């Protein structure tokens, strides 16, 4: 529940699960999902290190607000889903 | 002003380092519509002209023949234009002309709008005058 | 945007059937000022940048590596171009990049100003990041 | 975005970077695109040093709102742009 | 005797029953039973160690908040049954 | 940005630029220019000494505000204008 201001560029933007995390585990896998991925709105990488989740964003025009999804595993299974939507200059 | 395949072509021949394909003789050609850009023209006109065989530039000449040698670019017809008659049916609008690779299809080099729209009654040669259909 | 030695070659080939000269590999350069865009140019930056040879296109590949597939036009770099750093001695303005087939001389394929005006510091790369000098 | 005043003259008009820069971010090419683009307002050159992007601006006409946008490239892949106005004297 | 948000997430689900534990009785069997008798909100499994029922929820479709009540047996006899209901997001 | 007051004396008119210098650039050139451009109010000649454009004011008939803005140049480039308006007694 977070909202992220870009107009046309790449940029940082990363989310770390440090109050969430259980208890000694180690984030695996990890995903992005665009609702408007039909819109310029990409997902150019995700990259994972040290229990934070790097997520760049592409970018599109316009002031809609597009929603990207953050889907990570757990090394015991858990399964933790997390919405934020970055709104386009 | 360029078709796909050639822009694309040029653009290989420059960077990449392939090997431009020639047009082995140039066919310059009339199109009622304006053409596409790709391959293929829209549209050819037949079935109004049984005589449109599409006129050969370099009547005389293998290659070589067809237009001026560029300096700074530019060339001009070497050779007059002498289109078949119109046969019959209506007039035909005519404003576009396209030069192409080979008789039917075969790729269009050039697509280009000509400078005045030249309507085409019952019996008419449609010549090009000599020193038109430049290109840059 | 292009100078009078391609314009010249491919109206050649496209035209009256030249064949069409194919460059060995694609040398990138910069400019203080515009290209005269006829054959050589004017100038490039030598004598105040000790360090200015043509950081070649396509470094790892033979060819055709260096430059996209072009689709209805468009090309890019495909290897990034990093510039050897600046020895010394004045800062020199970079504006114009000419695209050249051979190290010294040999032709000038493209001339296209960068979209922004940037200067050399006394220790700078200048890179060309992956899809750079953009060209349709 | 910040107000700037100019009348016929060339000055640095340093922008800064620095505080987005996270570690070790190295700030290459960059490029600085005006809007009224032609003639008018001309950016002759910018410097690049120590992340601070200094544009200097050629001057523009009598007394019109032109505005101009910083974009700042990184080899980390991320871009960045700040949109200052100069309002020309 | 609370509530659980989840999309599509699997989750541990705790349940803690030191506040009921008359002296000492070792937790036996344990069963939960969902009330969308769908098939839905499936339970994978439940873990029974130290007191603590871990039930998994492997999670719903829709909005329809699914209630899974949990059943214990104990070596004294005891048995006892807690509902909470989960919301799927 | 200050004004003057003068009938047919001659004065020094001091131009300090301590303030705006960004870092010990050595001055350069220096140029003033008259808005009354009748040749009233000649300006003599002008000495560049640390840092203070000396810009001497012959005077000029009458009571009309004389406005005479001073240009200058700097080593590294930076060039910068101002103008003050000299009322002639």
């Amino acid at each position: 529940g977070i909202v992220q201001k870009t107009a046309t560029e790449q940029l940082d933007y990363d989310i770390d699960f440090a109050r969430w995390m259980p208890d000694g585990d180690v984030l695996q896998s990890a995903g992005v999902v665009i609702t408007p991925d039909d819109g310029t709105l990409t997902s150019p990488a995700y990259e994972i290190d040290g229990t934070v989740v790097k997520v760049w964003l592409a970018g599109g025009t316009a002031g809609a607000s597009y929603n990207v999804d953050v889907t990570v595993a757990t090394a015991a299974g858990r399964i933790k889903e997390t919405c934020f939507k970055t709104r386009v200059r | 002003a360029a078709s796909t395949y050639t822009e694309n072509n040029i653009l290989n021949a420059l960077l990449r380092g392939v090997a431009f394909p020639l047009p082995a003789k140039t066919y310059v050609s009339l199109h009622t519509g304006d053409p596409g850009v790709g391959a293929g023209a829209n549209e050819v006109s037949l079935s109004n002209w049984p005589a449109y065989v599409r006129r050969e530039a370099e009547q005389g000449g293998a290659i070589g023949s067809g237009w001026t040698p560029a300096a700074s670019g530019q060339t001009s017809n070497v050779n007059q234009l002498t289109y078949p008659a119109n046969n019959g049916v209506a007039a035909v609008t005519v404003t576009h002309y396209a030069v192409f690779d080979a008789p039917t299809g075969g790729n269009l080099l050039f697509k280009a709008p000509l400078t005045v729209a030249r309507t085409l009654q019952v019996g008419d040669v449609f010549v090009f005058d000599v020193g038109s259909l430049t290109a840059q």
